């Protein structure tokens, strides 16, 4: 097997529908007959019994830890993981194929894959698939910086800065052992970005992938998405 | 006195940078309106002295742009209609200068209906269900080809050119007529020619034993069209004809800029190459079968005949 | 199941028969994201075949036998089944579905036959993993000779050839052909090279480093200057694909022209082909058996003057870009085998010393 | 819907007619008389040129237009010889301009004719010699003396009363006259760069101004225009531009003189062009 | 409009000594031709109707230099206009005399007297002719670039020069070299002024 | 008026711009039985030209020429008109009605040509009578130099060329070559002449007549076999019915093929050619303007089994025989006119000499 989806949970189903259903309907989709699916306890420990009252053809739901993270969570799994990882959330509305963030993965031999769409500004090459920057304006002393090698080697890089993560990465097998050797990583979308952005400016190296979509967008924990997810469930999930 | 040398060093100019106008029949008509606007505001007492003045200003014409041979065979033209003037009127200050310009006249009157004529005689040389093979872009060729489609139904391969893509034009203004056009690369030319049934194609500059330069790529179509043992025509007016021999003056190809084969944005190794890109190529006259002009079809050993009736051999160093 | 893939723009009646597909729709578009009816292997092979990331003939063999080591080392066995008919039951819609994806080349088609000649001769008395590990070794062993001892006395019959102060043209993007000049400028030769490029792939900038970063007088021309620089070439050296049974050359599109061009200026070509990539099958035109790539590909930004943008609103417009033709054999002289120095008129009777005969 | 040019059927000899090539055959070019209600002549091989002619259609341009000198001329048999060689360039621009008026005249009676409603050809050839051919047999000159009189009825429609045809016919022909040929306006404009840098700056530049204005004719009013702070626009709306031309050219002229009296420059920016 | 050029003949960065301590360096031929006579024809190319040559050090050299030229005939059509004062030594000073006398009107160019080009430059200036009657007179400046690699032989590490500007209306947000420069900072400001499109180039 | 004949049968793809009629039907189906609109002689020459009765290109021009004489003879002269174009106008429906009924030779398109130069150039001052006997002189006078005389001098042109023994090989129906071997023999020459022959006309079978009557050793064969005995020909005799502007010899089908085969044998061709049957107009293949003979002919009488008799049944089924084919330049050596021999290459140079000029 190739993948091994894993839907994450942190601080759920607050709509029109169950908010988890949705990235279980669009695993259960295409193909995913194997399906892990961890649990929340930072709010309530709770959510499990909810979860499995579903009708998917097959879930693996296990207990979590209150006072943890996105990296806790991949470590977390790791003596149940033997292949590449493919990372979903619960607040993930996306009307969007993902066929084609895994045809980025596959054709290029890519070490990482992601999917954005319309605070972070996000410098990709050129050709609008591999991404050479990524930063927030939060945890930065100066406005940005920039080496020389990645504009050596990419002498063009377009910027964009109205992005959303729409959280669905597609890891290898190396990085989550490095996360597991490594264990001063907690937040695993500002530790394996930010981290494996800076290792690939260095020949033999890694490639790190991200498509701009342009058709729907994904939700927020906060209250300021939760008006937006109604509205594009009413439309969307007829088709679904 | 000043609009005549400003519009010669105007022409000079416009033949040095680049190409204008952009078809050469417009060429041809305004090196004829500057040829009469010479003659008609200068003042010479002999023959002789308008001869070695057109010798004198057509060297300059050769010295702004060597390849476009057009302008020099034009004033060459041009010298044997005042050598037959002066010949016919010898055996003089008024009447010559009418007979000139009443000459230019009915020259440019010829010039004019080059097209119509080789499109009025395109229609016994292109059968139904046909192959066509077409290199580059050229208008004559294109009149050929959408006037040949008038009453036949045929295919033609239009071939697109490597360093500029001039076919595509071509190709796109022949599909709006309807003639299912066919564009490739320039490499599949022997990889077509098994299928193709006649190479129909223009030139640059005919030139004195029935050889051609032309647009780069035809030598090799030329080469594969005589292997595979079809006929080529070349759809050519007369004042593409010259009596320039290939070997014996130097300057033969245009050498153009580099970027258009190799760009500049690809890095450290521009240096240590060197890239040419000439434009025209040589194609020997025993690698083709027929030429078609508005007096009709002739052969690559009858051109000399065309030079015995338009051009003296002693204008021929101008 | 595997759908088929829909054929793009209009075709060339003269090609009707032969797929037209497009880069930029993909097969996986109906296909599922955990890969169970092809191989992962199989489908990033297939998925790196159909963008052309992988155009060189040596480059697709070595990525496809390192695929099918994927395959094999992630091969389980079904019970009251055998290994040598479930496996060749097994392969044949991975090598469909990569047929789909890409015109196969004839070192693939090769690879494919020894590949069942090695997995059919296995006995029903070995284990699993043992039959396994057999196969693996037998796909290094044969990639190793066939790839790096083939390159290495090809280039070594090609350094006895070249002399001092010729001048070679090359043609299109070969690791052999590339190899053979890196190793003929590091054991002693001075020569300068002539490049010649075609379009729309415009490979040759690839093999124009490796005559740069290798420190070779290298000279970059095109198809239609290369009428104009064989008067002073000597030598035409040339990367050879396929060679079928009548002596053809079946290569890059611009290769028998190139080769008539040359003949038509006296210079001997020359083409360097390994033993595997022959072929028992035979063809003499670029009609019955040859690939078509995308017809966008041959539109170029001219200025603003685009004109192949909307063709396909054109009726009466056909797009066609060759990637393979053959060769006449009267028109190449010479094939550098890691055996020698044949002629064309041989390259069947090394198929009889090479099938076992 | 069509008549002659003039009131004979058929030119003179060696008179230059205007004449379109309509086939080609081996004895010469069919042609119609554009100016004889299209009649069929022939243009002969032998007098296409003055020089050897391998081919009939080498020189004959079936389509265009042409002057050609008659040469033979048979009423009885209807055979029309016209010839290419005899005609010079000054008779070609000759018949040129005259068929270019008698074009105009004829597409004038035409209209008159189109708001008359006569659709039958020989109340239109009664207009026709009511009008055009009657001034043209009274000043000799056919062609000439048609357009001449309609010139100077645009002006004066006193030649016009003169014509007993209807009392709404001479008015639709006066009025058609009056949109046809009197289309008199021109704007000659021009740039000027008129200035002082002295004591009295905008002084001296209001007096120019003022000398340049004050020098403008009658019906062509020279208006000046502050364009620019150092640049002027001198426009000129008026008739016979030829005229404008040079009273625009004698008050830039003037305004120069003026500016150079006073210790100021004045440079000419534009010439007098045409808008 | 006419189309104005001025062309400053006289580069004042130290940099070919002592080269030009006897002719100076827009003097020099690259193949027998000087690189005035090089811009020169550059400009009539591009289509200009008159110059304006500034030239400081070594000016009558410069003077008896381009008066035997082709472009100081009566018969050109692109005519010149040279300009000799001692008391500028700056471009900023060229230009601000070009202020003082009035010489320019709408659009003109600005070329140095040592530049080496054969572009026409006709759509880009109806591009800054389009920006200008659009945005009433907002933009003030086209600058003009090729399109090269960092690797080429061309740009050297003292000239090499990194902006950062739009996408699709191409109005530059940052301009900068690297001269002693491993790491390459950009402002912030350029994200919040334009949400629409950023490209570092 | 006159109506168009019905082109019979289904025709080429390749052929279908040209006529393809039948000689079973005719036109003056619907034509009046005395001839007004056509002349009386014109008709006859029509319906002798139709059915196939003269089949020669200087038969036919005589004959055609002899029509003419026949037309000339009974023209009357309306009122108010002249000769000069009203017999121009009046013979352009007697050579289309020509044309409708076979497509005519270039002889005949030569004729017409020389005809309307002839009657063009004629005074006004001269009378009826005086005219139409001037012309009917200049007719006969014409065809008395550029056929017999002609003829006599190519004949002694090529007695000068033929030595003793050798062997000369002829195709084709042409009273040319027939009167050029009849006075080759009767001259004092000794040799045999190998008469190669084609279907579906077989009208070779004529000059062998020609060369029994005449005493000539005679051996009649057939184009399959011709690449067999030409190893022992050495001189290759051919009839030319039209020579275009490059050098082109158009004439019957077996002529461009059997001047290969000689070329591929060392055998040099001889063409025979008067100065008015060249041309002007040029070709270089036998598609653009050719003859198309009857579909119907092809079949024959093999035992019972004639394969070809229920041929427009079948919908997939094409019929096909050319009349003319066109020679590349480079394949035919001798061009033997009277005014001497001169290659190809200078056949439009003599036409600059011959129309006065
Ligand atoms: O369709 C095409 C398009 O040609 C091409 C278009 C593009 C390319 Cl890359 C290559 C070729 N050509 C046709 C032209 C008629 C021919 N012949 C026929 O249809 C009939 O065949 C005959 C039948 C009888 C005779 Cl005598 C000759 C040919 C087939 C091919």
């Amino acid at each position: 097997m190739e993948f091994q989806a894993v839907v994450m949970a942190v601080g759920l189903p607050v709509g029109n529908k169950p908010l988890i259903w949705y990235p279980l309907n669009l695993l259960e989709r295409v193909g995913f007959e194997e399906v892990i699916v961890v649990t929340t306890r930072d709010v309530q420990k709770a959510l499990c019994a909810e979860f499995k009252m579903k009708m998917k053809p097959d879930i693996v739901c296990i207990p979590d830890d209150a006072d943890m993270g996105t990296a806790d969570s991949l470590r977390y799994i790791y003596p149940k993981l033997k292949t590449d990882v493919l990372v979903l959330s619960c607040d993930l509305i996306t009307d969007v194929a993902l066929h084609e963030v895994v045809d980025l993965f596959r054709a290029y031999d890519a070490s990482l894959a992601m999917l954005m769409r319309k605070r972070d500004f996000i410098g990709v090459d050129s050709t609008g698939k591999r991404l050479l920057f990524m930063a927030n304006e939060a945890d930065l002393d100066e406005e940005l910086v920039i080496k020389g090698s990645i504009l050596q080697k990419h002498p063009r890089i377009r910027f964009h800065t109205g992005l959303v993560d729409a959280h669905l990465y597609c890891l290898k097998k190396y990085i989550v052992d490095f996360l597991m050797e490594n264990g001063s990583i907690t937040s695993i979308r500002s530790e394996l970005i930010p981290y494996l952005v800076r290792k690939q400016f260095s020949l033999k190296s890694l490639d790190i992938y991200s498509f701009i979509k342009e058709a729907n967008t994904l939700n927020l924990a906060p209250y300021d998405a939760c008006w937006n997810a109604c509205r594009g469930d009413r439309w969307e999930d007829l088709s679904r | 006195g000043s609009e005549l040398s400003e519009r010669i060093e105007s022409f000079v100019e416009t033949l040095k940078r680049g190409g204008g106008p952009r078809s050469s029949e417009e060429m041809a008509r305004e090196t004829l309106g500057l040829l009469r606007q010479i003659i008609t505001d200068h003042r010479w007492s002999n023959a002789g002295e308008l001869m070695e003045l057109i010798r004198r200003e057509g060297r300059r014409m050769t010295a702004a742009q060597p390849s476009e041979t057009t302008v020099g065979n034009m004033v060459r033209r041009v010298l044997k209609i005042i050598r037959e003037e002066y010949g016919r009127l010898h055996g003089h200050y008024a009447q010559l200068q009418s007979n000139i310009i009443e000459a230019i006249n009915e020259l440019l009157v010829e010039l004019e209906g080059t097209m119509e004529n080789i499109a009025a005689q395109a229609l016994e040389h292109i059968h139904s269900n046909e192959v066509i093979m077409t290199i580059g872009f050229s208008r004559t060729v294109e009149a050929f080809l959408k006037e040949a489609a008038r009453k036949r139904k045929f295919h033609v391969i239009v071939a697109e050119c490597a360093p500029f893509c001039q076919g595509h034009e071509m190709a796109v203004n022949l599909s709006k007529a309807g003639i299912e056009t066919t564009v490739m690369t320039d490499a599949a030319i022997f990889a077509v020619m098994s299928r193709v049934n006649k190479v129909i194609i223009g030139t640059k500059t005919i030139l004195a034993n029935g050889a051609l330069r032309a647009v780069t790529g035809t030598h090799t179509l030329a080469l594969a069209a005589k292997h595979h043992s079809t006929p080529l025509i070349v759809c050519a007016p007369m004042f593409k004809l010259s009596p320039q021999f290939p070997n014996e003056e130097d300057s033969f190809h245009k050498f153009v800029a580099p970027e258009e084969v190799l760009p500049f944005t690809e890095g450290d190794i521009l240096e240590k190459v060197s890239v040419h890109c000439p434009v025209f190529d040589y194609v020997p006259p025993e690698l083709i079968t027929l030429f078609i002009s508005n007096i009709g079809g002739n052969a690559p050993s009858y051109i000399y005949r065309l030079m015995s009736e338009l051009y003296h051999p002693d204008d021929h160093v101008l | 199941q595997v759908p088929t893939r829909k054929d793009y723009g209009s075709k060339v009646s003269l090609f009707s028969h032969l797929p037209q597909y497009s880069r930029q729709n993909s097969l996986t578009q109906f296909m599922s994201i955990p890969s169970s009816v092809i191989h992962p292997a199989m489908v990033r092979l297939g998925l790196q075949y159909s963008q052309g990331l992988v155009s060189g003939s040596n480059a697709r063999c070595i990525a496809l036998l390192r695929a099918l080591q994927q395959v094999i080392q992630d091969y389980t066995t079904p019970p009251n089944e055998e290994l040598s008919r479930d496996l060749v039951n097994k392969l044949k819609p991975y090598m469909s579905f990569l047929t789909q994806c890409r015109p196969l080349s004839a070192s693939m088609h090769n690879a494919i036959k020894f590949l069942n000649k090695e997995i059919t001769s296995v006995g029903s008395s070995k284990r699993e993993e043992e039959a396994k590990s057999e196969l693996r070794a037998a796909i290094d062993r044969y990639v190793q000779e066939k790839i790096v001892l083939a390159a290495q006395a090809i280039s070594r019959f090609a350094y006895q050839k070249i002399s001092n102060g010729d001048v070679i043209l090359v043609y299109g993007c070969s690791s052999l052909v590339s190899r053979i000049l890196q190793e003929a400028w590091t054991e002693g030769r001075r020569f300068r090279v002539v490049v010649v490029d075609s379009r729309p792939w415009l490979e040759g900038r690839h093999t124009l480093r490796s005559l740069v970063h290798a420190g070779v007088p290298a000279s970059y021309l095109l198809i239609p200057a290369a009428s104009y620089v064989l008067p002073e070439v000597s030598k035409v050296l040339l990367g050879a694909h396929a060679l079928l049974a009548n002596g053809s050359v079946m290569s890059r599109v611009g290769t028998a022209q190139l080769a008539l061009v040359a003949r038509a200026h006296n210079v001997p070509v020359l083409v360097c082909c390994e033993t595997y990539k022959f072929c028992e099958r035979v063809q003499t035109d670029a009609f019955v058996s040859n690939e078509l790539d995308d017809p966008d590909d041959l539109q170029c930004k001219r200025g603003e003057h685009v004109a192949l943008a909307n063709w396909q609103n054109h009726a009466s417009l056909r797009l066609l870009n060759l990637v393979y033709d053959v060769t006449p054999p009267e028109l190449v002289d010479l094939v550098i085998t890691e055996l020698g120095m044949i002629p064309c008129s041989s390259v069947p009777v090394v198929l009889r010393v090479k099938s076992s005969d | 819907l069509s008549c002659r040019f003039y009131q004979h059927k058929f030119p003179e000899v060696e008179d230059v007619v205007m004449v379109n090539v309509r086939s080609i055959a081996e004895m010469g070019a069919y042609v119609s008389l554009l100016e004889y209600n299209n009649i069929e002549g022939m243009i002969l091989l032998s007098e296409l040129s003055r020089r050897r002619i391998r081919s009939i259609n080498k020189l004959i341009r079936i389509g265009r237009n042409e002057c050609v000198v008659v040469i033979r001329v048979d009423k009885e048999k209807g055979y029309i010889d016209l010839s290419k060689r005899r005609v010079s360039p000054e008779e070609a621009i000759k018949c040129e301009d005259k068929f270019t008026k008698s074009k105009t005249v004829y597409s004038i009676l035409r209209h008159v004719a189109e708001v008359l409603e006569y659709t039958k050809d020989e109340q239109l050839e009664s207009l026709f010699q009511r009008t055009a051919w009657v001034f043209d047999d009274k000043y000799k000159r056919p062609g000439y003396g048609a357009y001449d009189a309609f010139k100077h009825a645009v002006s004066d429609p006193s030649i016009l009363d003169s014509l007993d045809l209807n009392e709404d016919e001479r008015e639709v022909l006066i009025n058609n006259i009056n949109r046809r040929l009197t289309p008199q306006a021109v704007k000659i404009r021009a740039d000027i760069e008129v200035a002082c840098y002295g004591y009295e700056g905008i002084d001296a530049v209001k007096e120019a101004l003022r000398a340049g204005l004050n020098c403008s004719t009658e019906n062509m009013p020279i208006k000046i225009n502050l364009i620019a702070p150092p640049r002027y626009v001198m426009t000129t709306t008026t008739l016979e531009r030829t005229e404008g031309l040079s009273v625009l050219s004698q008050a830039m002229a003037v305004i120069k003189e003026k500016i150079e009296e006073k210790r100021g420059v004045f440079n000419v920016q534009m010439e007098p062009k045409v808008v | 409009p006419p189309l104005q050029a001025v062309l400053v003949a006289d580069s004042f960065d130290r940099r070919f000594f002592p080269i030009s301590k006897d002719q100076p360096r827009v003097l020099l031929p690259l193949a027998n031709v000087a690189l005035i006579d090089y811009t020169l024809e550059f400009l009539t190319a591009t289509g200009v109707q008159e110059t304006f040559v500034f030239c400081c050090w070594k000016a009558a050299q410069i003077k008896e230099h381009l008066l035997k030229s082709k472009w100081c005939r009566p018969t050109s059509l692109n005519v010149v206009r040279i300009i000799t004062s001692e008391l500028y030594r700056s471009l900023g000073d060229v230009l601000r005399d070009v202020d003082a006398k009035a010489l320019v009107r709408s659009d003109f160019l600005l070329v140095y007297g040592d530049v080496i080009s054969n572009i026409n430059i006709t759509r880009a200036l109806e591009e800054h002719r389009l920006r200008r009657k659009l945005e009433k007179n907002v933009s003030v400046m086209t600058m003009i670039f090729k399109e090269s690699s960092p690797s080429h032989p061309t740009r050297c590490h003292e000239d090499n020069v990194v902006v950062a500007v739009d996408s699709t209306t191409n109005r530059v947000l940052h301009f900068q070299k690297t001269q002693g420069l491993r790491r390459f900072a950009f402002p912030l400001s350029l994200f919040q002024g334009s949400s629409d499109g950023v490209e570092v180039r």
